[PDB]
């Protein structure tokens, strides 16, 4: 006969979701890398055999948390310093002295609260013109943002490089992680190896163009929920990066005045030199060559079709164009320059030039009620990257033809980090298991 | 703008004769009013601290009283001095017109 | 051999390596880890509170009373022992699995009964 | 009691200017407020300025608008008036005055106003005129 | 001889205090629902078979932690809204303009700061004369509770509908439900039934009236925890809820000016046709009845002599009036038309109209550390609730065999929740017992 | 029949239901939800240590070598087991059960020191 | 004796007073007390579950099928239990004592699995 | 041959570190100690016999910890209280008339807000020059710290009062209390106790000596992790107290201002009487008895030489004076009227008098910035405590002189409770331990 039987510690495990905890290697970071509790030395990896696990990351739970983690430790590191709550008053502005972008920059002057609540101070600072719009449309100038949300100045002190950190998970789950090679978006990973925490990933903050992020193994691969459908971001991942280099030609050079008892305000005193755009440079054989790849491996995935790019579909700066953090300073700006040109079934010191412009006032996170005041940094500033993957979306054709339109665009930051937690899934472990057995209990 | 009238303008008086002295407000000041008095050759100095309320280091013997628009200085003039010009000044006013004077004897 | 380790192996030769598995159980990052920390202790006992009621408490491998059925599942012991894996074991029990336990319990108390009364 | 006295007073031509000056002594000069009256034979006493503790928004009488300037130097503890394009009938005994209350307390815009006053002190007003 | 034995899972338990967490149904409402967990579809009541124990509903500390969970819920509600401190101005009331009631509305007009700092507006509203007191009655008016603590702004977005939460205890601890009937109150209960969660708990809030409550199962419940004293509230159980209507003719008009640099801020504008003060609607013959047999039910208790009743004794206008919160207005209606009946031993359209006054400035937890300022409401609201129960209290020292003197209004909103967790008590559930038994262990 | 449904019921039959019994021992709303939790885990780890260190361990009956003493109850075995109900019998009880758990708790000791020390 | 009061006694002394250290093991004060009591939780389980996977669950005396080293220590068995205190003797444990946890776990287990496949 | 056994519940202990918790008497005061637990009339306290620990306080982590809590406590203590942000203003200041510190006290007069925005108000109240500092470098001044940082004004209903406060371990661990007789810092303990609380630690707040701190009991006891370095601070233990009595004659009158809406500012109205010296005095034969016992115990780790007392190091008024906490007063008094002796190896009250000033404006634990603004206490103030240690710091140079220079300096806050946690450290326990014996289990 045949009796029911239970095992502890059995070796099975379920799809859960739980919440993780960051794991960060030892207070003057935007992250909190020194809050966070110290990265394992070890992370032991163990390898798994005869099992196969069926992936899907444009559902996974742990993005979300990711996200909300970010925006946690964004805002608990803008609150604890300076505010800048009285700097909405009716600016002064003028032209430019326009030393060799005549409309780049203004020369404000407005009027000032010193330390003293009796004092009042006039102070003279340049403003770029999209951090100011009109008051009346006529002379008198406002900020872009004044009527929306309490201007608060970041914290100097602090810094917003991408510095990666790890997920974990606590006691009784486990990550599983992907190691099939070309593995896509969704599929069953032959290649499965288990892992406490998860390995050093940069909040980047880029859109339709990841930089410094995971790079391919062989071949590049496409991800999308559904390719069918035109409204799916169409994230692509690089094998090879393309260098990319930016850099403001201002000598800029900052002051600091007081206001109220503390609260040290930072602004732009005086510009050395010729004044001058911002602008980022590409190799053009390794991009035009990435570029054919990408329209090569498009056209696997629909058959035959020449692949054509656009220069977006237009509209706020924010989401139309390429966003930076390296520098401390914030570049918006165009990508006209990348995807504009044709491909078919048939197919040194150049480079490409995109021009740029630069924004203070920021609300990253699409949020109404906040908005951060980034100081000038001073003197010149320079800064490199590499471009990992690109953020395409096909446009809304409805007849066959023969060509598609695909413009990069990601309209929301939750895709931007599923490029990198693609190979991540969290499960709960359930180490007790019925089987029966011929044994039987016995007083 | 506002402006006070007082009467009588003179009147004659003796030591323990009963006189009274009396100002009219073509608007209402409620009792914002004080009183003064000026001997000749003497700058004035004030009488009536309020309405209803005597001025520091006067005597006693003087009083004063009136509301809105109608104040009575009340004088019983059992005193031999103080025999000078009364004058009759409403505060609480853009002008702080004063009135026209009025001399006893 | 490592933490879950035989999770893809065979039933019979997962079982030999079971202690490894069970032995392995257990400002905004303060708080995060603090709830992260008593789920862990929560989902631990969650299982070890179960199996201690069953009779079983300390015991990886227990046998019980309650006699298998065929209904549940028809699959012989040889197919189950020499090449089925754990994983597809509980993924073909999903369900009707919640009565093996009450089963269980209402054995080992009557069990319990029978014997304070033998003794 | 608080010494109050001025000077600077005498003959002039009409059109012309004259300057007048009122010291103060025995009391906290930079905190109260200072007026200026007049005494015409016959006609009862007219005010004609006011000035605060600070020394601007000074205020004066549409008889003397624009033709009179008042100030005072908290320095010193002296206050003063500047008469300029004087006529014929601004000839009277120019008293300097203080008042009762204090500037200390509750404000609009000038720590005195939103205060009714009086005068309390009256100095040994001089004589100014002027003839052919 | 006899051994002592041990026992698990014993059913015997001990009364004891212990924190609660509140569970809700499938942010908008001001209680913060979305942070309760999920409840279950049904609890397993199990019934008690001869199970009897004595029960305090006056001695529980579950209301003390219900007082201050709202409490604490209302001051969350509060922190995030847009603070109000700058209304604090000066202002220059006149006569409203519309005709006919004229003397409780009052048109004011004040100057504002604008988003700008250093501009300023001027606005014209519509305020009440209950909160708003003279400065010096030259004329200039100053608003209510100005000088004692700063007013907020209640937030437009959520709401302050009352619904039902329940209270549910940790693993380990069990609520004895007391569903037997007649249960007057402290005492010995009977047929009591086992439960893990409570049901819902209505968290509305009124002062000297019992709205949208639990009504008695056959006989009028009276509850007191010394009748015979005249310094202890007196709650009374209805067994036919008597409803009541209120409505506001007054058509109101919202209009938003921006306060500061983001927030909004909303006032009273011009109200379009005659203005007419709130009132409410009570049944004649179903209040008479009720009345009625009140009368009897408190007459059984105390001697064979006259109920009285009375109107509010005076002192300030919360605990003289009663309150509503009919969608976002707080009423404050007067009381003399209901408790003006005699009643001995023995015993118009059927509408008794009861005069009202809206007020914004209010102290919702007679707390004077700070304020709410409700926003109007645009149009006309109406509302129906049902009268379930009344707070009385008698007044008095003297023996007076001729008649008993009873007079309504309540102390705090602690003794209001006192009439819904009269049936609940928590307890500890310890499973371990000792007990001897003819048993030798073995060697 | 139900979760703590013979607390009212006999001594003998309340004794039949313990396993159902102990199978049900385990921003403002957030912290008050952790703080409850934590609570529980404590109590449940608190009888559970108990029963554990008496030797008794996943044991729902269990009897020791304590000799029960009339001082602490002079009622009969019968009337205990048929005429008794378990609220009723806790009450007295509660004057000297801590003595009653320090007697297991040196009997269990010693009683396993003794068993280590035949070998 | 009190708690922990047989920490300086002999070895064969201090395995008496046992019990007397096991049962003792259970707004800015607030957080501070909770994340105590929750870390005082898991340092129990810590060594509960270490206990319970050993076989020697609710046994504060338990003999494994784990032969001694004498590369561990070189010491007699009446020097050990007849000369020293406790104290003095985790020091020189320290060292080897995770393999000896690894090796009673894998024999307790092979034990089971014996156990097992022979009934 | 032999087998191995485990053994559960087994007397050792390990060091580490945890977090403690209050554990005071049976909330208002500034530390809060009444949402602590409380605490147990009789502590579990178990003596021990035969075992030998190494204690070092110079290195455990309960100091650390403590000067954390306290800070912590502190802050949350003073977040609730009225800001005083806006008073930072031009203040006239004049001489106090001379009504006989004629010249510390200085009269000022300066223009401030309401509870209206609108009006404004002047007021006059009385300062001290130590918290004034000039602005226009010569009439006019201004506060001092308010170019740094904002000021908050110390709710005048909390108590300032040291309550004891019991630092007990959570379940798992223990605390290791030494009782040997002329214990230093360091060194081996042979009559350890366990105990499982602390005792009544007192947090006072003291700086260049210690008040109202534990005392010896047989002999002077000194205490420092490196005697032959200069750089570490000396403390030593009295054997027995010395009593010391201060009084402020300023009869002050506290008045009231509310600025803002409903908040309010405290600040003194007038002096009553004569202005006078606030001081201190202490017995000169007491102080010189225990600077001798003091100088002939410290003569045995310098050899055979001479002692000799400075008067500080000079530099900061917070460094160099002593401070404290009378009543919600801070004093500095002058130190150098006591160390000012010199002592060789042969050898009626007159009590000595020591001036003290007084500070308003205050940060108690060195942070730059976010300073407490200490309300008035109205009426005269009298003061006594007990003077248990003393704060030396040896000072030296070439170091092959006949004398030594030791001046009470330190400015450390963390050694003032070093000196009471000198008996405790924290251990964890383990109750699993493995042994050899002769026995095998059972098949
Ligand atoms: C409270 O607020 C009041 C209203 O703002 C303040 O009054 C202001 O006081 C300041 C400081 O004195 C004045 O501004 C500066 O004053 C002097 C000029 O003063 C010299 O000349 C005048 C006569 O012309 C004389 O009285 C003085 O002694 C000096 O010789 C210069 O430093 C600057 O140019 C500047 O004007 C303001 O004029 C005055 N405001 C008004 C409206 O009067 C007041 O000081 C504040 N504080 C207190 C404690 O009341
Ligand atoms: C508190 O008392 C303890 C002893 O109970 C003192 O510890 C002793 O510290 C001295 C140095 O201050 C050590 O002497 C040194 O030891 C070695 C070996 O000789 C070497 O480094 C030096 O040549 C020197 O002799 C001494 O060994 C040490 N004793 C013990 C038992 O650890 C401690 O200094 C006293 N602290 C105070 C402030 O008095
Ligand atoms: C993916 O998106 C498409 C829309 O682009 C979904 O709708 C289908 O689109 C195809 C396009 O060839 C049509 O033939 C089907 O009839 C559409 N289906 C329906 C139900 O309208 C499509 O369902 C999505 N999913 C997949 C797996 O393709």
């Amino acid at each position: 006969n045949l009796w029911v039987t239970v095992y502890y510690g059995v070796p099975v495990w379920r799809d859960a979701d739980t919440t993780l905890f960051c794991a960060s290697d030892a207070k003057h970071n935007v992250w909190a890398t020194h809050a966070c509790v110290p990265t394992d030395p070890n992370p032991q990896e163990i390898h798994l055999d005869n099992v196969t696990e069926k992936f899907n990351m444009w559902k996974n739970n742990m993005v979300e948390q990711m996200h909300e983690d970010i925006i946690s430790l964004w805002d608990q590191s803008l609150k604890p310093c300076v505010k800048l709550t009285p700097l909405c008053v009716t600016l002064h502005c003028t032209n430019v002295t326009s030393v060799n972008d005549r409309e780049g920059l203004k020369n404000c002057s407005f009027n000032m609260t010193t330390e003293l609540r009796d004092k009042r101070q006039k102070v003279y600072s340049l403003f770029y013109r999209l951090d100011i719009v009109p008051i009346n449309e006529n002379s008198e100038y406002r900020l872009i943002n004044c009527n929306t949300s309490a201007i608060t100045q970041a914290c100097p002190k602090v810094s917003f490089e991408p510095i990666p950190i790890h997920y974990c998970t606590p006691a009784g789950f486990a990550i599983l992680k992907c190691k099939d090679e070309g593995f896509n978006g969704t599929g069953l990973c032959k290649n499965v190896s288990t892992v406490q925490c998860t390995h050093g990933i940069k909040p980047v903050v880029s859109t339709q163009l990841l930089l410094n992020g995971s790079l391919a193994e062989k071949n590049i691969i496409i991800r999308s929920e559904n390719i069918t459908n035109n409204a799916k971001i169409i994230i692509v991942q690089l094998v090879q990066p393309v260098t990319i280099k930016c850099i403001r030609p201002n000598n800029n050079t900052v002051k600091s005045i007081r206001i109220g008892p503390g609260q040290a305000f930072y602004y732009t005193g005086d510009i050395i030199g010729d004044i001058r755009q911002a602008h980022c440079n590409v190799t053009r054989s390794r991009w035009n060559k990435t570029l054919q790849e990408v329209a090569e491996k498009l056209r696997t995935y629909f058959g035959n079709k020449t692949i054509i790019f656009a220069n977006s579909s237009g509209g706020d700066l924010e989401i139309t164009t390429h966003s930076f953090n390296c520098g401390g300073e914030f570049f918006y700006c165009n990508t006209s320059g990348l995807f504009n040109s044709t491909w078919y079934v048939n197919s040194s010191n150049d480079t490409i030039t995109l021009p740029c412009r630069i924004k203070q006032i920021i609300n990253m996170w699409q949020r109404a009620g906040q908005a951060m005041y980034a100081p000038p940094i001073p003197g010149v500033i320079k800064c490199e990257s590499n471009i990992t993957g690109l953020l395409l979306t096909r446009d809304g054709g409805k007849d066959n033809n023969v060509n598609e339109t695909f413009r990069p665009g990601g309209s929301d930051m939750r895709d931007n980090w599923r490029s990198e937690l693609y190979k991540y899934k969290v499960v709960e472990i359930e180490p007790l298991g019925v089987a029966p057995t011929r044994c039987k209990r016995r007083v | 703008d506002i402006q006070m009238t007082q009467s009588p303008s003179s009147l004659s008086a003796s030591v323990g004769d009963k006189v009274t002295i009396t100002c009219q407000a073509s608007q209402s000041i409620s009792s914002w009013l004080a009183w003064y008095q000026q001997k000749p050759g003497k700058a004035p100095k004030p009488l009536i601290y309020k309405a209803s309320s005597l001025e520091s280091g006067v005597p006693s013997r003087f009083s004063g009283s009136g509301s809105g628009t109608d104040f009575t200085l009340t004088i019983s003039s059992l005193q031999p001095e103080d025999f000078a010009t009364y004058y009759c000044q409403q505060y609480n006013s853009a002008p702080f017109s004063f009135g026209q004077g009025t001399k006893v004897e | 051999l490592g933490f879950l380790g035989a999770a893809g192996s065979t039933m019979g030769a997962a079982s030999i390596t079971l202690t490894v598995q069970a032995r392995n159980l257990l400002t905004h990052w303060g708080i995060k880890q603090l709830q992260a920390r008593v789920l862990a202790v929560e989902h631990y006992l969650r299982d070890q509170q179960l199996l201690g009621i069953w009779g079983c408490s300390g015991k990886l491998i227990c046998c019980t009373n309650v006699p298998w059925n065929s209904s549940w599942s028809n699959k012989s012991l040889d197919e189950i022992w020499n090449n089925m894996t754990w994983l597809q074991w509980d993924k073909e029990i999903n369900n009707y699995t919640q009565l093996i336990y009450r089963l269980i319990e209402e054995s080992q108390n009557q069990q319990e009964k029978n014997e304070k009364e033998l003794l | 009691e608080v010494q109050l006295v001025e000077s600077g007073g005498g003959l002039a031509k009409p059109g012309g200017s004259l300057r007048l000056s009122c010291a103060a002594s025995g009391f906290t000069f930079s905190s109260y407020w200072m007026n200026w009256v007049r005494q015409t034979p016959g006609k009862g006493l007219e005010w004609i300025s006011a000035i605060n503790s600070g020394g601007g928004s000074t205020y004066y009488a549409d008889s003397v608008k624009g033709r009179f300037t008042i100030s005072r130097d908290n320095s010193k503890n002296t206050l003063s008036l500047q008469m300029n394009s004087l006529r014929a009938e601004d000839t009277a005994v120019y008293y300097c005055a203080k008042v009762d209350e204090d500037d200390y307390g509750y404000y609009y815009t000038v720590p005195g106003d939103l205060k009714k006053y009086y005068f309390d002190y009256w100095g040994q007003g001089v004589l100014v005129t002027v003839s052919s």
